[PDB]
RNA sequence: UUAAUUUAUUAAUGCAAACAGUAACCUGCAUUAAAAAUUUCGGUUGGGGCGACCUCGGAGCAGAACCCAACCUCCGAGCAGUACAUGCUAAGACUUCACCAGUCAAAGCGAACCUCAAUUGAUCCA
């Protein structure tokens, strides 16, 4: 995803109105990529114990590829929904 | 052969003047006047401001 | 080659008998054409301006250079033992008295 | 406060000046005196 | 300059002027003095003065401004306390 | 202080207006004894043969401005006379 | 609906807020002594109102 | 200017002087669009007033 | 094209982004190429070309208030030196035939007790 600055300013056309662009409102400069960002981490809760990454039941920061092709398609986690969280607290007790 | 040079006044600051002397010689002091202090103040070379 | 300069439009601006208030310039020039005489200055440029109100007149005064301008003393002393020189001058005769004394108040 | 800063800065240089101007002076002085004797040799 | 525009169909101003004149009530023309602000160190202190001063139009140059400009830059302004306010109307004329 | 009952106050339009000031100086009790003597001293020159002390001003088209002017002056030199 | 009007901006504040120019946020209790300022400098006598 | 509108009737100084009167009178004429920001009272019949 | 401004196209690279693991294919940003693409080709001139010149000043033509040309005749300049009140301001003038640029300057307030012929360059932008 790019994130792309509009140089050269549009005239600004009131509430109910859509306002008309010109071929150099067209010219673009781009401001920032979504992509070379600092790569974040995604919550997951985990249905198992896997290796030293995760312990059952916990709720974990994975790298968001490990997140996405493994663990989630392979039923070993699940996303930190608040749905689900209250389930897993309850199960923790349980235990 | 004459470098342009900038003058800061000690006592009345803020005031500066620019003005002639050899590349070869001596950082300036001068006594000029302030305006602003409204008495002839010591001025000290500071920063050159082109050369010729 | 060379240069082409234009015409520099010295010279008299004000005549004999002209009317000429304080700060007017009389005469402009390169050299000495006329000199400065009673109540008329001279600028930077050698140029002759009146320093009161009146009228301009111009007169030949014998010339007596400054001690201390050399070359000038020199050139007197060059000259023969009768000899004076002799200049043109530009004077303004004032018209108009500086002063009128008037009554303010009887007290 | 700004006013009184610069001010009082200044005040700080005035106070300061007078022997500078005379430190300046003999400073001259010594030049020129300098410059004698180079002009002697 | 635009004698008549694309949309209105009124006359536009040239903003060039706008941005270096004043013109006062009167139809006087005021301009800062040119080259004064640049190669000051050269120039003799009369000159700087010379060049610090601002000045009036000629009569042809007036006129051309007026030209140059809609009559909103003709009206009379109210201001709180322009420092040039006095000079708007004109006192003691002759011909 | 001043009292203006005390004061003889005269106009005369002429654009500047003039506002004659004037009083009385030896007699007026509102200004002290030492302090009337240095006035007289002083200020000589705008007392009167009559013996009136005369400050007028002329500066403002409004004579109000004029009358301010006027009274002011009265203050500063009772000032001097103080100190 | 007739509006309420709001105040002064940020720079006429300390106009309106003085009472030696009869500001409408001004302190009524020097309004008095400011008009007897006047009347000391102009002449003439403050009529009680 | 004041002072002519009171003695044409106009203006009533019985009333209080707020801006609206002064309209209705025709004494000023004010126009918020060209920025302006109301009357500003002057001293220009100072004395004869 | 070895004139300028561009590389959006193709070019590979390089760094991201995607990826996998263990003790490639695509997008984004950079790179230099190839290919192209917009583009313009100043004036004076005894036709044009070639050569020379193009701004400023002094002298002659232009003999006595200014002004006055030529690819007419002759000199030069594109700086120095001294200061550091080459501080503020200000009546009144001159003016390179317009404008812009230049010049002179009484008084006043501050202080003491400029030389030089030419010696330079607008606006916007920095
Ligand atoms: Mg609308
Ligand atoms: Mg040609
Ligand atoms: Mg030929
Ligand atoms: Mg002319
Ligand atoms: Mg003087």
């Amino acid at each position: 995803t790019v994130i792309v600055e509009r140089w050269w300013k549009v005239p600004l056309a009131g509430e109910g109105r859509k306002p008309r662009l010109h071929r150099r409102h067209r010219v673009y400069k781009l401001v920032e990529d979504t992509k070379h960002r600092p790569k974040e981490n995604l919550e997951l809760i985990l249905t198992q114990s896997v290796e030293n990454v995760g312990v059952r039941g916990d709720l974990v920061s994975v790298k968001k590829s490990l997140g996405r092709n493994r663990l989630l398609p392979q039923g070993l986690a699940v996303y930190a929904s608040p749905e689900n969280k209250k389930l897993f607290e309850e199960e923790k007790l349980l235990r | 052969k004459n470098i342009l040079v900038r003058m800061v006044s000690e006592a009345g600051t803020g005031f500066c003047f620019n003005t002639k002397r050899n590349r070869l010689r001596e950082k300036l002091t001068l006594l000029h006047y302030d305006p602003v202090v409204k008495q002839r103040v010591l001025f000290v070379e500071k920063k050159k401001i082109r050369s010729l | 080659l060379g240069g082409k300069s234009s015409g520099r439009r010295q010279g008299i601006k004000k005549m004999e008998g002209h009317y000429v208030h304080a700060g007017n310039i009389i005469a402009t020039q390169r050299h000495f054409r006329w000199h400065p005489g009673a109540h008329v200055g001279v600028g930077k440029n050698k140029c002759l301006y009146a320093l009161e109100e009146g009228i301009v007149r111009y007169t030949k005064e014998v010339y007596v250079p400054h001690p201390r301008n050399t070359e000038a003393v020199d050139l007197i002393t060059r000259l023969p033992k009768g000899a004076v020189l002799y200049k043109t001058f530009v004077h303004v005769v004032p018209a108009k008295p500086e002063g009128t004394f008037k009554l303010v108040a009887m007290l | 406060q700004k006013r009184r800063e610069r001010e009082q800065h200044i005040a700080e240089c005035m106070a300061k000046m007078p022997q500078m101007i005379v430190n300046w002076q003999q400073q001259q002085r010594e030049n020129w005196e300098k410059a004698q004797a180079d002009k002697e040799r | 300059l635009t004698y008549f525009s694309a949309r209105k169909g009124k006359r536009k101003t040239v903003k060039a002027v706008i941005d270096r004149f004043l013109r006062l009530h009167c139809g006087l023309w005021v301009r800062r003095k040119a080259g004064y602000k640049k190669k000051l160190w050269k120039k003799t202190p009369a000159r700087k003065k010379r060049l610090r001063e601002f000045v009036f139009c000629n009569k042809t140059q007036s006129k051309l401004l007026d030209k140059m400009t809609t009559s909103f830059w003709k009206r009379r302004n109210w201001y709180v306390d322009d420092p040039y306010q006095k000079y708007h109307d004109r006192t003691n004329l002759k011909v | 202080d001043i009292p203006l009952d005390r004061l003889t106050i005269s106009y005369c339009r002429s654009v500047n207006s003039k506002a004659e000031v004037r009083f009385h100086l030896a007699t007026a009790e509102w200004i002290a004894e030492p302090v009337r003597q240095k006035i007289a001293i002083t200020h000589k020159n705008k007392i009167n043969r009559l013996g009136e002390l005369i400050l007028t001003s002329e500066s403002s088209r409004y004579q109000f401005r004029n009358l301010a002017d006027c009274l002011q002056k009265i203050r500063d030199m009772i000032t001097e006379a103080s100190q | 609906p007739i509006p309420k009007r709001m105040l002064p901006p940020e720079e006429l504040v300390p106009y309106y807020t003085d009472a030696k120019n009869r500001g409408y946020l001004a302190d009524p209790a020097k309004f008095p002594e400011a008009r007897l300022e006047l009347a000391r400098k102009y002449g003439y006598i403050l009529p009680d109102i | 200017r004041l002072q002519y509108l009171i003695d044409l009737g106009r203006v009533d100084p019985s009333q209080p002087i707020d801006l609206t009167q002064l309209v209705n009178g025709r004494g000023v004429t004010i126009q918020p669009l060209k920025r302006d920001y109301g009357v500003q009272l002057v001293e220009e019949g100072a004395d004869t007033f």
